[PDB]
RNA sequence: AGAACUGGCGAUGCGGGAUGAACCGAACGUAGAGUUAAGGUGCCGGAAUACACGCUCAUCAGACACCACAAAAGGUGUUAGUUCAUCUAGACAGCCGGACGGUGGCCAUGGAAGUCGGAAUCCGCUAAGGAGUGUGUAACAACUCACCGGCCGAAUGAACUA
RNA sequence: GCAGUCAAGCGUUCAUAGCGACAUUGCUUUUUGAUUCUUCGAUGUCGGCUCUUCCUAUCAUACCGAAGCAGAAUUCGGUAA
């Protein structure tokens, strides 16, 4: 065909109304959204659903998310939060296969032991369907 | 016999050059400093001088 | 001071297609096809449409910045070159000696004759590139072409052929004979 | 100076926006400096006609806003090769004159702008048969 | 020499019978505590006026927060500093959100394209561009302009182990 | 947490590796490296080449033969690396070494098994891009080795081989993820993955 | 080689300085536990392939006081900075339009109309225009610059510093 | 002993093709000195011969650059031991 053809590397930007995750410190574990910019390095952000104060930070500390928001830029907590749950982000979030596979792994560490032994039935008994299962077919 | 068209064309590969006073390299005749690492890239060059 | 983003802008025209894939680019229109691997350089591509492609760097240096420049004139001319084609004219020269020139094939290798260089017994051999197609003229006396889409094999086998022919131990300000590039240009708009 | 020099020019751009009552902006695109010269025999009768930099001519212009405001529509008009032809003889005639006299095509009338009013140039040429359409029908 | 802090310092020739209640000065210190800044007062002090700590006294050290410490603003610092063979005054603009996170990444910014310290530098004057347009630079102005965006490529994932079982991938 | 650790030559960088192979091996695991001609070294050709032949007129001036041995083999470079990170005159640091086997290409008996990375020593990892590198099979080729092509035939030749398999096992891993959806669809899965699995 | 003050070595082990009489730390009964020193934490080697800001890529890099050396002079390599200048009354760069009239200005000649050469550098209209910076014709035709204007819109040049 | 910087000047003209005053920064330990650290209950204290190797600041040979290189010849210089 006539059409050009090229990939581009669709990568996450970095910008205003963009989600992000908190990789390390006391907000391990958190999301927030950033605010506006200082370098290429340095931002600012704000997780106030979260509860994270309004701060700036390196982005060594930060992972982007795929998702994104609309956003002006500067704006102050109230807004932000506004914003964040007029967008209803975090619900997008917890519908990530990402979030999922993290509570998953909560749970995981959260197990108890005559748990662990009820997994392993579970799994057992479910592979004695999945062989025969897949057997068959 | 030769002519000056060719004469011309042949001197921008073979006259038509800048010279390092260091280096003694053929360079592009209206380049400022030596493409040459070992006279430390300078600026002190000259034309090839020119026949009889 | 590490730009935070800068970017080229290249045309493609109509009649012309192009695949980029992990920066290996095909290019193809009516002269043929053109291939060419980018992988040392590490840079972004966007087709907008099918008339425009964006090349672009996010947060470069200067010397990494200048690559941008070049590669893009580098697909411009990959582009000319399949479309309108490059065409390279040298001249001969020579004062007392006729400069021989043929083509022979040893097994299709196609070599480039020279003989009578100086009045040299030796016989100059060299080879001619895939795509590259040579023009003895008629009209005008030794000015022989080359052409093809490659510009990078068309501008190499040219200067091959001067490089061959220089004099050794002799003042080339008086030896000025050899085989001098006069022209360059391209097949199409004559 | 250079400047002086810029005040050389925005003089007679005052001089004959006050001078005259009409002006044609005229698209001077393409027109020769031959062409440019015939113009004025013609137009030595009235008109005279003032060139220079656009941004010296938004520039002067926006600079006469005390008095002289309803000049502050004209800058919307105040681009590409473009030239005032200040004139007070009536429309058909210096527009003609300017159009389709000493025309190479190439110089058009781009607007006509008198006591702050504006004028797209095509009804400017309206010879007749509009005003009996108006006046037989009401 | 560390994660700095803003104080005002005045300070004031001790009074005599002859001059009471002398003369006031005050000064602006980046320092990492009071004992620094009042080293540091004394040494300007000194420079400026025949006065000394030991014929002088401190009035009061008070630390000075950033009043809106999350606004992101546009410094210009004024710098003078000591070269191997010179002394050399500077304009400098950075992009931050504070003063004194400002002037903690410019002293790391003289020491790393300048290789000088922090006794071999001065610092004249710290002030806010409020409007933009007054910036001078452009490795500053390329964060101002309208709706900027960029990504980050090639993520490196720090590893918690040693092995692993995925030659992994730069997305992001 | 292993007997035994395959490691890939590829992508890696030569000193990072011998130290993290070299502290491995000294707390006692054993430890076997395939694809060494796939290493990548910081810094271009020539540097390193000219490193190497400077290595490589250091002799024992009075008889070469018992001076160092300038091995030319893409193996023996990272052994030597790795061999200075390490008090070999030990019986322990020979013992460590007894704990390591090195490799070109990949033989029979780990080709067939897993084969891992270490992230600390690989060049798209730690090397900046926008900078040049060099390749051990390369520089040894350069320095006098031979067996290169080799290489390359048996290497394509086991690729095949490993292309073949895991298609197979991809087909058969489909069949899986099908015919466990069904179950997935079932109470003993929900309670799983109410439990979190 | 010879002096002043102090501290050391000699008479003194120890940890570090790889090695080392003198340097850094510290001075010692025999043992244990804890905390440090100077110094160090990729591996040799015990300790973060810790964090962060930036600079640097060397066809001869650099890598720790004592200390095991280096300069003068240079660099359109790179970084950062200072002064000056052009420029939002629109600059530069780059594109784009005019590149005229008195006028083919005067001599030179087979022809030389702004561009083989020799001699004058004048005037008009001009936003501006050289009696022309050049390609091209046998010579005109046909373009581009000097100079000026449309476009974008804030940059552009030089000399310096480390 | 050797190499650099600057360049008034030579080089018919032309500082720098090649030279280069006035100064001036350095390198080497095959000169000779300075010192006297080691050895005087003992290092066999000229030169030659024979012989192996190392250096390069290359005399020749390889490939090259520049010239006041027309050719021939010669010079300056480079990668090179
Ligand atoms: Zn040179």
């Amino acid at each position: 065909s006539t059409d050009s053809i090229v990939k581009a590397s669709n990568w996450r930007l970095v910008e205003v109304g963009r989600v992000v995750l908190i990789k390390k410190g006391q907000s391990a574990g958190k999301l927030a959204a950033i605010v506006e910019i200082i370098d290429q390095k340095k931002v600012l952000i704000d997780g106030p659903k979260a509860g994270v104060p309004r701060q700036a930070i390196n982005l060594g500390q930060v992972v982007l998310t795929p998702l994104t928001f609309a956003l002006p830029r500067g704006a102050r907590t109230a807004t932000v939060s506004k914003k964040w749950a007029a967008a209803a982000v975090c619900e997008k979030w917890a519908a990530s296969s990402w979030a999922k596979k993290i509570a998953q792994r909560e749970r995981r560490a959260a197990l108890t032991d005559f748990e662990r032994f009820q997994v392993m039935v579970l799994r057992k008994q479910k592979r004695y369907t999945v062989k025969k299962a897949l057997a068959k077919a | 016999i030769i002519e000056p068209s060719l004469k011309a064309l042949a001197s921008k590969y073979n006259c038509d050059k800048s010279v390092c006073r260091k280096c003694y390299a053929r360079l592009p005749p209206r380049a400022t400093n030596c493409r040459k690492r070992k006279c430390g890239h300078t600026n002190q060059l000259r034309p090839k001088k020119k026949l009889k | 001071m590490k730009y935070i983003q800068t970017e080229q802008q290249i045309e493609v025209p109509e009649g012309v297609t192009v695949s980029i894939k992990s920066r290996i680019v095909k290019v193809v229109g009516p002269r043929g096809t053109l291939t060419k691997n980018l992988k040392h350089i590490d840079v972004t591509f966007t087709k907008v449409n099918n008339q425009l492609i964006k090349v672009a760097v996010h947060n470069g240096g200067r010397k990494h910045v200048a690559a941008l420049r070049t590669v893009k004139s580098l697909v411009d001319n990959m582009i000319t070159g399949v479309t309108k084609g490059y065409k390279y004219k040298m001249r001969y020269v020579y004062a007392h000696f006729p400069i021989n020139v043929n083509i022979v094939e040893k097994d299709g290798a196609k070599f480039i004759e020279v003989r009578n260089f100086l009045g040299d017994k030796k016989i100059r051999n060299v080879p001619v590139r895939d795509g590259v197609t040579i023009e003895f003229s008629t009209n005008v006396k030794d000015e022989i072409v080359l052409s093809g889409n490659s510009v990078e094999d068309v501008s190499q086998n040219a200067a091959d052929l001067q490089q061959i022919c220089r004099v050794r131990n002799k003042d080339i300000r008086k030896f000025l004979d050899g085989i001098y590039v006069s022209h360059k240009g391209f097949i199409t708009e004559d | 100076g250079i400047r002086e020099k810029k005040a050389e020019y925005f003089a007679k751009l005052r001089e004959y926006l006050e001078e005259y009552k009409s002006l044609f902006v005229v698209g001077v695109d393409n027109v020769s400096s031959q062409q440019m010269h015939e113009v004025r025999k013609e137009l030595r009768g009235r008109a005279v006609v003032l060139m220079g930099k656009n941004t010296m001519v938004r520039r002067a212009i926006r600079g006469f806003l005390s008095d002289l405001p309803d000049f502050e529509k004209l800058l919307p008009f105040v681009k590409g090769n473009v030239g005032f032809v200040f004139t007070n003889e009536p429309l058909t005639e210096i527009k003609n004159v300017i159009v389709s006299n000493r025309v190479a095509a190439g110089l058009t009338v781009v607007q006509v702008y008198d006591n702050g009013q504006v004028f797209p140039s095509s009804i400017l040429d309206i010879t007749d048969e509009e005003l009996v359409s108006h006046f037989v029908s009401a | 020499m560390a994660h700095f802090k803003e104080y005002q310092v005045i300070g004031r020739r001790l009074p005599t019978e002859s001059v009471p209640e002398p003369k006031l000065f005050r000064m602006r210190i980046f320092a990492s505590n009071e004992v620094i800044a009042k080293s540091r007062y004394w040494y300007f002090l000194q420079k400026l006026h025949k006065v000394k700590k030991a014929s002088g006294e401190i009035v009061s050290i008070n630390q000075i927060n950033e009043a809106h410490p999350t606004k992101v603003k546009n410094f210009g610092v004024w710098v003078r500093y000591d070269s191997r063979s010179g002394t050399h005054n500077m304009y400098k603009e950075i992009r931050d959100v504070s003063r004194v996170a400002a002037v903690e990444t410019l002293y790391q910014d003289m020491a790393a394209r300048h290789r000088a310290r922090f006794r071999s530098i001065h610092i004249l004057k710290v002030a806010e561009i409020e409007k933009t347009a007054d910036v001078k630079r452009q490795y500053v102005k390329q964060f101002l302009t309208k709706d900027l965006k960029f990504p980050l490529p090639h993520r490196v994932q720090k590893s918690t182990k040693t092995f692993s079982y995925k030659r992994p991938s730069t997305f992001y | 947490v292993e007997p035994v650790v395959v490691i890939d030559g590829k992508g890696h960088l030569v000193g990072r590796l011998a130290s993290v192979v070299a502290k491995q091996l000294l707390n006692g695991q054993k430890i076997v490296v395939v694809r060494a001609e796939e290493l990548n070294i910081s810094g271009e050709f020539f540097r390193n080449k000219l490193k190497y032949h400077d290595f490589l007129r250091k002799a024992t001036a009075f008889n070469k033969t018992r001076g160092p041995f300038h091995f030319r083999a893409p193996s023996r470079i990272f052994y030597k690396a790795l061999r200075g990170m390490v008090s070999h005159k030990t019986a322990r640091g020979k013992a460590a070494l007894e704990r390591l086997k090195v490799f070109e290409g990949i033989p029979p008996p780990y080709d067939k098994k897993k084969r891992v990375v270490v992230p600390q020593a690989l060049r798209v990892l730690r090397l900046k891009p926008g900078r040049k590198y060099t390749t051990l099979g390369k520089l040894s080729t350069s320095v006098g080795w031979k067996y290169e092509d080799v290489v390359a035939k048996l290497e394509a030749k086991r690729k095949v081989s490993s292309a073949e398999y895991y298609a197979k096992k991809r087909a058969f891993t489909k069949k899986v993820a099908s015919a466990n959806a069904t179950a997935a669809e079932s109470d003993v899965a929900k309670q799983l993955a109410a439990l979190g699995y």
